[PDB]
């Protein structure tokens, strides 16, 4: 539905705040920030020589958060390129996040160790509590507002911490159903609200409402807003995330390199795209403020966007035959 | 052969009616769905004078009937008063549509008025000044599960010049009180009761043994009255046609009547 040339090796890509630029990663380990409205990329940075795993922006837009593989992390101005900070870590980062309300906070993701949130001010670090202990595997993610931390094991377990303290503020498991965990595969939250939804092993994303979990207390059982799946297919999900606001969801099956588009109250499937059939899914992201659907797939990004009826359908254009209502004085003078 | 009509007693025709015209036998009222449409009764004046009425059952504002007269030719999709050759009275305020035109020359109207018509158009003589003869044309079909008769009709005049016939006029009454003469000026040609329905009209027409407000004239004749004159008179029709084609010779009394 559209894609773009002038990148190449596009591995992740993430939007700025208003939708207006795109920083995607290539696999030399660059960062290429391409415009929507010109159409064109608008910035070139040499970030690492390792490829780039996770990028995000600042809400100024004026910071990117990077991660090479080669366990690098580096803060970027937009307008300038310049590094401005690096740290390296062991157990490679997996994800990185700015947090939403303070950009000088940053929560860390790594492979095997605890997520860590770091500040730019002062080069410190918070370990962030583990529930199991040997979970080794944990995503975590700030909420809407950087007010909570929302932390899920490979184990199914998830703790919702308070950002400042790291005091669990909630907790449950998720089931697999009969009585069996799963490993959570992501957690994402909404720009809009308070609906956020988890991406598990099972293939099956659990929308919730996050108040309905504080309420829930620790150790409780929260139901999900939403159970989604491929009841068809049965197709795990590389990337998920929401719409700009909030009322669809879309999954990535890389197991065919189709995308499902869910909503949120009733969840019935909005639609389904489909891409090139020999193309490896990778990387899945909404326009903020727009029907539009950047996807990454063998390096490759495509565009999906979605129009109204005119374009060319704007006489009074009606879809279906209208009787003509007759007047008492119809056929008077 | 034979003309038979299937009615009872002289009523509205269902064989002159638009296909958007419904009608209810239990008053014989009609309705329609969309718009303006015609219907007329079996019978058809061609000369002296008569007299019938219409009973207004249902008058919603967004419903307007007409009620009057109308010659053949007659589109029966218009509303009754759309060509010259038709002549109504538009029943939200008492006015006389004619030619479309419509006239204040008249009297109000009421929402549950059981109005009384009268007419009076002279006898053939003034009407022709030469031969009314009626040699009717017959032609027999078999529709798709039942016989019917096909006739030619007349066609459509383009008379532009006022020829009245003579002392004929239309005169209106709300239940019997004369609500005044409607039209002096009357084309030649015959005459029938017609309703033009606007919206979810109910109107229905009625004869005299029934009358509420009746006039006690000797002279004017009801809707059954001359119906079954011109039912007896087609009749002759069917018997002089057949008399024609199946034995030579004719023959008729004293022109006069």
């Amino acid at each position: 539905d559209g894609t773009l040339d002038c990148i190449s090796m596009a591995l992740t890509c993430t939007f700025n705040r208003w939708g207006t630029l795109l920083a995607v990663g290539c696999n030399d380990g660059r960062i290429v920030i391409w415009d929507f409205l010109t159409r064109g990329i608008a910035k070139i940075i040499s970030a690492h020589i390792h490829p780039v795993c996770s990028l995000c922006w600042s809400r100024d837009g004026h910071k990117l958060v990077s991660a090479s593989t080669d366990n690098i992390v580096s803060q970027w101005d937009v307008l300038s390129g310049d590094c401005d900070q690096r740290f390296r870590f062991p157990s490679p980062i997996l994800k990185v996040q700015y947090h939403p309300r303070d950009q000088n906070k940053v929560l860390v993701c790594p492979m095997k160790s605890a997520p860590v949130m770091l500040t730019l001010s002062d080069s410190k670090h918070v370990v962030l509590p583990v529930d199991d202990d040997s979970d080794l595997n944990v995503v975590a993610s700030f909420d809407r507002r950087g007010e909570y931390i929302y932390t899920g094991n490979a184990k199914g377990k998830i703790l919702v911490l308070k950002t400042d303290s790291q005091d669990l503020v909630a907790s449950f498991r998720v089931t697999t159903g009969t009585s069996n965990t799963t490993a959570i595969k992501s957690i994402e939250f909404a720009r809009k609200g308070s609906c956020f939804l988890i991406n598990t092993a099972d293939r099956i994303i659990r929308v919730y409402d996050g108040r309905e979990i504080l309420t829930c207390g620790r150790d409780g059982e929260p139901e999900p807003m939403q159970k989604l799946q491929d009841l068809v297919n049965r197709t795990p999900w590389k990337k998920c995330c929401f719409s700009g606001d909030g009322e669809y969801i879309v999954a990535g099956s890389a197991r065919q390199h189709a995308l499902y588009i869910w909503e949120k109250s009733i969840g019935n499937l909005v639609k389904i795209l489909h891409g090139t059939r020999g193309e490896l899914l990778l990387d899945v992201a909404w326009h903020p403020v727009r029907p539009i659907i950047a996807s990454i797939s063998s390096g490759v990004v495509s565009i999906w966007a979605q129009n109204q009826v005119e374009n060319w359908s704007a006489f009074k254009e009606l879809d279906e035959n209208v009787e003509y209502e007759e007047r008492e004085s119809e056929f008077d003078i | 052969l034979y003309r038979a009509c299937l009615y009872e007693r002289v009523l509205l025709a269902l064989h002159d009616r638009a296909p958007q015209l419904k009608i209810s036998d239990d008053r014989l009222t009609v309705v329609g769905e969309k718009g303006y449409s015609m219907v007329r009764a079996s019978h058809g004046v061609r000369k002296g004078a008569w007299y019938f009425e219409i009973t207004v059952d249902e008058m919603p504002p967004d419903t307007a009937a007409r009620l009057g007269w109308s010659q053949p030719l007659g589109n029966l999709q218009a509303p009754l008063g759309y060509d010259k050759f038709s002549y109504s009275w538009r029943s939200k305020k008492g006015t006389k549509f004619h030619q479309s035109i419509g006239k204040h020359y008249s009297s109000g109207y009421g929402q549950g008025d059981v109005l009384g018509f009268y007419i009076n158009l002279p006898e053939d003589t003034e009407t022709a000044k030469s031969l009314p003869d009626t040699y009717k044309d017959k032609a027999l079909i078999k529709f798709k599960s039942y016989l019917y008769f096909e006739e030619k009709d007349f066609v459509d005049k383009a008379e532009k010049s006022l020829k009245q016939t003579p002392h004929s006029e239309i005169i209106f009454y709300k239940n019997g009180v004369n609500q005044g003469v409607a039209y002096k000026d009357i084309f030649e040609g015959v005459y029938f009761p017609a309703i033009s329905l606007y919206k979810s009209c109910t109107v229905s027409i009625n004869f005299g043994p029934c009358f509420k407000y009746p006039p006690k004239d000797l002279t004017y004749r009801p809707m059954s009255d001359m119906g079954w004159g011109a039912v007896v008179e087609h009749t002759l029709a069917d018997v002089l046609y057949h008399v024609e084609t199946e034995v030579d010779g004719r023959r008729s009394p004293p022109w006069e009547p």
